[PDB]
Parts: structure tokens; C-alpha cells; sequence
């Protein structure tokens, strides 16, 4: 944004994926409720 | 077009903890009341 | 529909009857699957529709009979059928 | 014979009570179904 | 109460009713 250039109140956050094993919950409608990780 | 940036002000990196997100389908198949 | 044929959708074989289902699909959720992990509902690509496909009726056929010594007559029981599917 | 006809009648009145209350006395009878249908699904889930 | 392809189930030859 420029008023030079400002910006916002703004934060944002990086996690990187690893290969695991999870044990996925599928509710009554199809969705995704709960997950364990079996490696914690 | 493109403009170095040297007002920045430098700082080290923050860490959170992550908890239980990040959880995704991992393929389109459907699946009712399972745990797979 | 309600007829025991082979269904392809999207290069899926097998053959089973294609009921209209009750269930509700994700909207990226083609084919649904059971406890076995076997194919149970699919999504028609054209239509979007949620349909049962189980597979065609099978059972066991045994013979009820008598000694040949005694009689030729013999009574046939389909396990698990129901009259009206024969 | 007024008290052991007595003493009979609370005893089967407690044994209503203790098989509601208590969950794992029927455990025989849940072990043998529960045996039966993991091994049916275990020989289903081989076809995968 | 306290009590609860190509492979099928046989119902038993006694029911519930005649052993009761
Ligand atoms: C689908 O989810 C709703 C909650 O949004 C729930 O009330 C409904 O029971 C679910 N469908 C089935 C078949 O249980």
C-alpha cells in the first residue's frame, strides 16, 4: 500500500510436509474430523 | 520493472507450534462413518 | 438403471445394479467406497447424482432329496434369495 | 422357610441387578462374535 | 440386550424362540 509504501498488520507461517502415517476419521456426511499421528 | 526494497527492517525467524493442522484429503474417493 | 449391467464410469469396470443412493458426495468426491474398501456409490459424470452400485444377486443352490432308493424327486433352496429374484 | 424363601428372592434380585450393572460379565459370549466377524473381515480385507 | 463378498451366514437350525 502506498500513502513511499506501507503495509498492513500481515503474518503468515511455513511448515514443510514429511511422509507419515495417519489414522483419518470420516464422519457420517464424508468429512474429515479428526486425524492421529502414529509416529507422536 | 522492479525496485530494490532496503527499508526492511532486520530480524531473526519466529517459531509456533503447528498443533493439528495441515490435514488434508489425501485422494477423492468418499468414505462414510470409516477410519482408514 | 435397477438392471443387472456392466457400469463404467470413467474407465471403472464391473457390473452390478445402479440404484439411486441417499448418500451426500463431497463435491470433489467421485466414487464412494465401504467398511471393505470396495466400491459402493458413484457420482454419474454427467448428471450429478448419488447412485448405490451393488452387485448382482448370488447365492448357494442346495438339494433337498431323498434316497434314490427311494424316490427321484428333489426340492431345490436358494440361500439367501429372496422368491421374486428368480 | 420364610427366610431361606426370603433369602432366595434377594439373592435373584441381586443377580438381575449385578448382570445389568456390570459390562464384562457376558465377556464369553461378545469374545466369540467379536472373533467371528474379525475374522470375516480380515479375510475381506486380503482381497485388497 | 447385553449381547450385540462371496461369504455368507447360515442361519442357525434352532431359533430363539424354540430354545427359549
Ligand atoms: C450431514 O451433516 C449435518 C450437519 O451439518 C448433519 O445434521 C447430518 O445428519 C449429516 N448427514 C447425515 C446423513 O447424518
Amino acid at each position: 500500500h502506498r500513502s513511499g509504501w506501507t503495509a498492513g498488520a500481515a503474518a503468515y507461517y511455513v511448515g514443510y510436509l514429511q511422509p507419515r502415517t495417519f489414522l483419518l476419521k470420516y464422519n457420517e456426511n464424508g468429512t474429515i474430523t479428526d486425524a492421529v499421528d502414529c509416529a507422536l | 520493472q522492479c525496485v530494490n526494497l532496503t527499508t526492511r527492517t532486520q530480524l531473526p525467524p519466529a517459531y509456533t507450534n503447528s498443533f493439528t493442522r495441515g490435514v488434508y484429503y489425501p485422494d477423492k474417493v468418499f468414505r462414510s462413518s470409516v477410519l482408514h | 438403471k435397477n438392471k443387472c449391467v456392466n457400469f463404467n464410469f470413467n474407465g471403472l469396470k464391473g457390473t452390478g445394479v445402479l440404484t439411486e443412493s441417499n448418500k451426500k458426495f463431497l463435491p470433489f468426491q467421485q466414487f464412494g467406497r465401504d467398511i471393505a474398501d470396495t466400491t459402493d456409490a458413484v457420482r454419474d459424470p454427467q448428471t450429478l447424482e448419488i447412485l448405490d452400485i451393488t452387485p448382482c444377486s448370488f447365492g448357494g443352490v442346495s438339494v433337498i432329496t431323498p434316497g434314490t432308493n427311494t424316490s427321484n424327486q428333489v426340492a431345490v433352496l436358494y440361500q439367501g434369495v429372496n422368491c421374486t429374484e428368480v | 422357610q420364610k427366610l431361606i424363601a426370603n433369602q432366595f428372592n434377594s439373592a435373584i434380585g441381586k443377580i438381575q441387578d449385578s448382570l445389568s450393572s456390570t459390562p464384562s460379565a457376558l465377556g464369553k459370549l461378545q469374545d466369540v462374535v467379536n472373533h467371528n466377524a474379525q475374522a470375516l473381515n480380515t479375510l475381506v480385507k486380503q482381497l485388497s | 440386550n447385553k449381547v450385540t463378498k462371496g461369504l455368507t451366514v447360515l442361519p442357525p437350525l434352532l431359533t430363539d424362540e424354540m430354545i427359549a
